[PDB]
Order: C-alpha cells, then structure tokens, then sequence
C-alpha cells in the first residue's frame, strides 16, 4: 500500500 | 462529455520538479531567489479540472 | 529497569519509526536456486543467496559501520 | 556492497542528496535486500521515493543555515 | 502440540515465497510479523510452564502465577516519588 | 477630537516586513547589510500617537 512492488510476468 | 470521461490526468509530482528547478539554478542554495521561493507554495489538487 | 514496570514507564512508541523513510516502485525476482558455495557447511538456504550475488569482496564497501569509520581514522 | 548497491538504486534527476540520509536508505535497501532473498526473491530496481527525498533536502537547507548562524553571532 | 520438535524447524519461511507472485511490500512482511508473533505466544506458552517446575524444585513447591498486566498496577503499590528516579549522585 | 475618536490602526506586523525584506535582497545572508540589521532593530509599540 505505502511500498509500490512490481514482478516480472513470465519472462522469469 | 468531456467531464464524465476523463478521470485522470498524468502529472509528474511537483516535488520532482522542484528538485530539477533547484538543480538548474545558478543561485547559491543560502541566498534568496525568487523563483524558488514562489513555486514552493504551489498545489496541484485542482489539476483535473483544469 | 524494574521500577518502569511496576509504574507507568516504558511501553512507549520509539523515536526511529517517527521518521518515513522508504522506496516505490521496486522490481522482484525470483532467486537463482543452485547450491554450489564454498561453505558447505552452512544451510541450503544460505548458499543460495551466496551463488546469486557473489562473493563479497574488499570488506569496505560493504558499510559494516563497526570498521568502516575505525578504518578512516586509521587512514 | 555498494559496488552493485549503487546500481539497484536508480539514478535521480535531482541535486547530490546529503550524506545524513543515503546512509540511512541504503542500509534499509540492504536489510531488505538480505530479508527477501531468504524468503526467495531479489531486488534489481529501486526509486528513491522522491516526495520524500526533497524533505530528506530540506533539512540541511536549514541546518547548515543553524551551524552557520551560530558563528554569524559572537555569543 | 509442542514447539520444541524437530518437525517444527524455525526454517519455514523459505520455500515461501519461491513460486507464487508478490504484490506491493507492505503485507507479506505483515504475515511474516504475524507467524513469528504466533510463535512467540506458543513458546511462552511452556517456557512458563517450565519455569514454574524449575522455581518449584528450586524453592518451596508451593507456587501460584498471576498477571500483572496494566489494568492490576491500579492495585496496592509503593511511590517514594522523591527517590523514584533511582540515580547514584557523587 | 482626532485623540479620541480614534481607537485603533491599521499596522502589519513587523515580522512580515522583516520576511519580505530578507526574500527581496539579493544578497547572501552571511553577509552584513546595514539595511537589513537596522531594520532588525525595531518596534511599533508607538503607532497610534504618531
């Protein structure tokens, strides 16, 4: 909520 | 229309360019230059109407 | 020490969380998953984390502020 | 190290920040970065969170201005 | 329902986070604040327990716990206000 | 007449002024100015007799 967090999708 | 269909806008935080403002400057940091010292008081939650 | 829990005293919020500091918009991955580390001694989980990084190196950069400072006063 | 932990952190478009508070952040990069890594992921990207930054640059602005006041005054 | 077993390692929190994916960090470390909390309460469950035995083996057997929690330090106490920040001076 | 028929005036605070000026001079603020430490000297305790 306060600390934005993204993720590689399928490429991993 | 155009009020019902837009309900965002993509604006880049102000402090962000108070920052790149801050480094362009030519003025020492402790003396005192205007322009910094206007957009420092500056808002932007009206930005979506405008 | 025990005089704070026999009256009011203690159980007070800290100074250090007062301040904010963080970070936005970080990108995650998922760890390497070989076990190949010099110290075999350790735990699987451990040598892992070793693989994916590397060795450290030059015990300096790394903060460590214990010797980081005791090393400038040296210099 | 700071070697690679400069590289996770991205580059900022702003002025130099203070010595005062990126040893601050990037330690708290750096307990984080260990913490993730036992759980399975890594951190390759990281913003500075700068809505935060510019207060982290407004406190020397006027704390300079206090050490050198001080000497401004023959107190 | 014992903690301290070899079945229960204080290592599972590795193959958490390994394959599922992650949102915005702020409740994962939350969940992990919460298991280790769990935890806490389930140690001090029979690390109470076993200093009860030991204090009873150690002393006289009789032996009786009670909270003491905020809500009793309302009860019977003693303030020497003047000498109650215990220093040493000179 | 005017001494009694006259209640209040309408002063803006020193410090407002003192601000103003410190934002208006162009020059550094560990430098002396005779200007700006003169006015640094000052009351309006006495406005309504003048």
């Amino acid at each position: 909520s306060a600390t934005g967090g993204q993720a590689i999708r399928n490429v991993g | 229309l155009d009020r019902a269909f837009l309900d965002g806008v993509g604006f880049t935080p102000l402090a962000e360019k108070q920052q790149q403002l801050q480094l362009q400057l030519k003025t020492n940091i402790l003396t005192a230059n205007l322009i910094r010292s206007a957009i420092n008081g500056m808002n932007t939650e009206s930005n979506l109407e405008v | 020490v025990v005089m704070g829990i026999l009256n009011g005293k203690l159980e007070a919020p800290t100074v250090l969380e007062r301040l904010n500091m963080g970070f936005k918009y970080v990108v995650m991955s998922d760890l390497k998953q070989d076990d190949y580390s010099p110290y075999s001694c350790q735990g699987l989980q451990y040598r892992r984390m070793l693989v994916h990084w590397g060795l450290n190196d030059s015990r300096i950069t790394s903060f460590d502020p214990k010797g980081k400072l005791q090393h400038l006063l040296a210099k | 190290n700071d070697a690679l932990m400069d590289s996770i952190i991205q580059h900022r478009r702003g002025p130099p920040l203070p010595i005062i508070d990126r040893t601050l952040n990037r330690l708290l990069l750096h307990t984080y970065m260990l913490m993730f890594g036992l759980m399975g992921k890594s951190i390759d990207s990281t913003k500075i969170d700068p809505t935060l930054s510019w207060r982290a640059i407004l406190e020397s602005n006027d704390q300079r201005i206090a050490q050198l006041s001080e000497l401004l005054t023959a107190v | 329902v014992s903690p301290f077993l070899d079945s229960t390692p204080f290592t599972t929190l590795h193959n958490s986070l390994y394959g599922q994916q992650i949102h915005s960090i702020d409740d994962e470390l939350a969940q992990i604040c919460k298991l280790e909390y769990e935890l806490q309460t389930q140690i001090a469950d029979e690390q109470i327990t076993a200093l009860k035995h030991f204090l009873t083996i150690r002393t006289g057997s009789p032996q009786e716990i009670q909270y003491v929690d905020k809500e009793w330090m309302k009860s019977n106490q003693h303030v020497p206000s003047f000498l109650g920040d215990v220093k040493l001076m000179f």
